């Protein structure tokens, strides 16, 4: 949702908004990885979002 | 979707040339225009068979070859004269597009070391003007000279939505160290090899990249850092070509870090053990990408033509390329200081001088702002 | 352990995992390992079915106390080994794993 | 893990270039470099096949040679030649370092008698600053002769982390005793079969010695005593080979005591009887160790390339090779009393003096301290 919506917001054409979306759309990816990785490929996902080591956190 | 291109200059007419005679084999047509009856996606390039190309004293050597059925040395000579007919051209230009169903691009072939450098020049100006909403991707290629080349860059570096370089130098050396040459006729066959492996995604439809800006936007992030260079290593598993591209002995340019790779490969390979090699390329660490954005690497097959074995190509956006720029800048001081207004060499010089800082703070931890 | 140029990069690759607790130890996440060592070393060069069937365990401290291969068995072979020879192979293979990694350290020292 | 070879001087290139024919020869590799038809883990001293080699008028004979497709005479003259290309070769030797999975070591094939001799003393130094995590193993080949293998012997005793001794006159003596040659290529023949033996459990995996330490760490008590000697019986049963080779007249070298013994018995024996030798060999007491610590045997088998019986190669640690350093050291001392600062010469004379001191010490019941 927020990923469709951010066009809408740049197809207006805010500088409070931009940065909105990222504290937003972060925190809902960071959210997908934790569960992604807590299993016993599901596990070879991870490797494909991430490759510069990001989201290490 | 279409894709009308132009060629400029004895350059861009030679390799355009060559690129249409390694499309019009990799199909089943002719040289005479007509389809051989000896599921390909041909209607991009080709207007039901014609090519959409627009060319601009080598015309008569093509009109005298047998593809006949199928259709001074300053910057400022370029600029002037392209001004005088900017009616002549546009008529064809406006006529070709209009007859098109939609639209999408202009893959421009010019080189800018004569004429082709100040008419380049003087179109990727003019095309931002009428048409706003059209992709403009170059095949430019890399060689008073100092002077028609970084003039030709001032325009590359605000107008045209994308470019991918291939000089002629460490084209010289491929030539020299795999082929043993000692000729434009046999370098031009490698740069054929790459423009027409370059678009092999939009002929032959697969799961994605079936628009030319499903190619663009993935590579270049920001309206800036929007040069590329390509990699070509069949001159047998995924691992095997994967490992060849990497190698600077491919690589057609002559700290540092990528940006985006996109891998094409034309194999019959099996899908399965493509995940794997990306897997161990990672592990390895062959290559190595900006601190601050996520960047990753993505890899596309394709199917090779049954009317004309694993190939691979590469397309890279790597901050090295910033070192070009450099030997133009260095040599355009050394000419200003040995020889109505001289503000436009000037004004040019200062924004060349903002896009090699923008790469070099690319490779920044702080890269944002 | 038969092989040795396949236990050597298996030794190699399990040192950063194994430190932990074994709280923190998954085995979703080691498969991924031992996969890359057979792809690695001579023991790629091997029939595809006995391949299918050598995988890992978790025992039930620290990592180099709950890891060990199982490569289970079924079907009509599983007569010969009935459930008690892969209880005696285990048996075997933590004296044959203690004593390998009470080399590989003394070999790191020197 | 993977295992670099350099080759330096006119016996590094020859001995290193034997050293590759026998071990293509043994392995399936055609002299082009390419895999025949016709479970050896191959993988450490070929690269994916291309050799690990970095070589250093000899060049020329090697690539006139059919395996073309494979790729003054003062110490300190070779060490300044050295300096000033310091940074050439290492970029040789960095690509391939980083072009390599795990590096584990370095393998100098070099003669200590001379701007090889001199070049090899620089490198050995360099290797230390950059890497120091690698092995480096030399097979160092012993003969102003006297000035230039001491100096290089200062280096070898605090860099060279091993070291295989072969003098030529232990070697020379054997081509006429058993071979009866009265040439070069003639005694390279044997340095071959020793050096090609020598990592014979390192291609042929086993249940033990997979890794180049895993040799070292026993025979090695101290970082200090890094020097070992050959023996090579064949020029069958177990305990036979094991008593030939505890014979003075086997031996490559020219009270004392025993540090360590390995025995390489490449042979299809029997493997059962293995363990009952070293009972009997224990009883009749062929062998003094050292008796302030605790030191023993070791045996172990491999397999003979089936492409090209049994063999046998003992690298043991013998206090006695310490006699090899004082005919270097006394003719040395006449040669300085009859003809900037001649001050490297004082300290390589002192610390090898400390060496010599350490063996003769390393007999007592008090080694201890
Ligand atoms: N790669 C390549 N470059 C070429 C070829 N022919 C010409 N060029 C380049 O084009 C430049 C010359 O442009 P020129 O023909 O004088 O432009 P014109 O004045 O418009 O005719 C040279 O610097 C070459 O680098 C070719 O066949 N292959
Ligand atoms: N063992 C052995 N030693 C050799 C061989 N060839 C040369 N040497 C040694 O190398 C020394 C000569 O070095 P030289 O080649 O003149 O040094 P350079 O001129 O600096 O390469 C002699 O003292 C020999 O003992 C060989 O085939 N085997």
């Amino acid at each position: 949702s927020v990923c469709v919506m951010f066009t809408n917001c740049m197809q207006k054409f805010f500088e409070a908004t931009i940065n909105k979306f990222d504290k937003n759309f972060s925190a809902h990816l960071l959210d997908l990885l934790a569960r992604l990785s807590i299993y016993s490929g599901m596990a070879s996902v991870i490797s494909r979002l991430d490759f510069n080591g990001f989201y290490t956190e | 979707r279409e894709i009308i291109t132009l060629q400029l200059g004895q350059c861009g007419n030679q390799i355009g040339f060559e690129f249409w005679k390694q499309l019009c084999a990799e199909h089943g047509i002719s040289p005479e225009g007509i389809v051989e009856e000896f599921t390909d996606r041909k209607d991009v390039f080709f207007y039901q068979y014609i090519p959409r190309a627009v060319l601009l004293r080598v015309i008569h050597s093509i009109l005298n070859s047998p593809y006949a059925k199928l259709y001074g040395n300053n910057w400022a000579s370029g600029f002037s004269q392209g001004e005088k007919i900017h009616e002549d051209i546009f008529d064809i230009i406006d006529r070709e597009a209009d007859g098109s169903d939609s639209l999408e691009g202009f893959v421009l072939c010019h080189s800018i070391a004569g004429t082709g450098s100040g008419l380049g020049s003087y179109l990727l100006e003019r095309l931002n003007d009428r048409y706003p909403k059209k992709l403009v991707q170059t095949y430019s290629v890399f060689p008073v000279q100092p002077y028609n080349s970084l003039l030709t860059l001032k325009r590359l570096t605000q107008n045209a939505d994308c470019l991918v370089v291939l000089d002629n130098t460490a084209l010289n050396r491929i030539a020299t160290d795999r082929l043993h040459i000692q000729s434009f006729s046999q370098i031009n066959q490698l740069v054929s090899t790459i423009m027409s492996a370059s678009t092999t995604t939009l002929r032959y439809p697969g799961y994605m990249n079936n628009d030319l800006i499903g190619l663009i936007a993935s590579l270049i992030p920001t309206p800036r850092l929007h040069f590329l260079m390509t990699g070509y290593t069949p001159l047998t598993t995924v691992l095997d070509v994967m490992r060849r591209l990497l190698q600077p002995k491919n690589v057609m340019v002559s700290n540092h870090c990528y940006i985006a790779i996109l891998n094409i490969i034309q194999g019959e390979v099996d899908p399965t053990q493509v995940h794997k090699s990306l897997q161990r390329i990672r592990e390895r660490k062959l290559a190595n990408f900006i601190p601050w954005g996520p960047a990753s690497i993505q890899v596309a097959l394709s199917r090779k033509s049954p009317y004309l074995r694993v190939s691979g190509l590469m397309m890279a956006n790597h901050t090295s390329i910033s070192s070009l720029f450099e030997r133009t800048c260095r040599q355009y001081d050394k000419l200003r200081k040995r020889e109505d207004n001289f503000d436009e060499m000037d004004t040019s010089r200062e924004i060349v001088q903002q896009l090699i800082d923008e790469y070099h703070a690319a490779t920044r931890p702080d890269y944002i702002s | 352990l038969g092989q040795g140029d396949f236990i050597r990069h298996l030794m190699d690759l399990l040192k950063p995992e194994l430190v932990r607790p074994a709280t923190t130890l998954y085995q979703h996440n080691l498969t991924g390992i031992l996969e890359t060592a057979v792809r690695a070393t001579n023991a790629q060069f091997d029939s595809p079915e006995i391949l299918r069937r050598l995988d890992v365990r978790l025992l039930e401290d620290t990592g180099w106390d709950v890891f060990s291969l199982d490569y289970h068995v079924d079907g009509p072979i599983a007569t010969v080994f009935t459930r008690e020879c892969m209880s005696h192979y285990l048996r075997v293979f933590n004296f044959l794993w203690r004593a390998k990694r009470m080399e590989y350290i003394l070999t790191d020292i020197r």
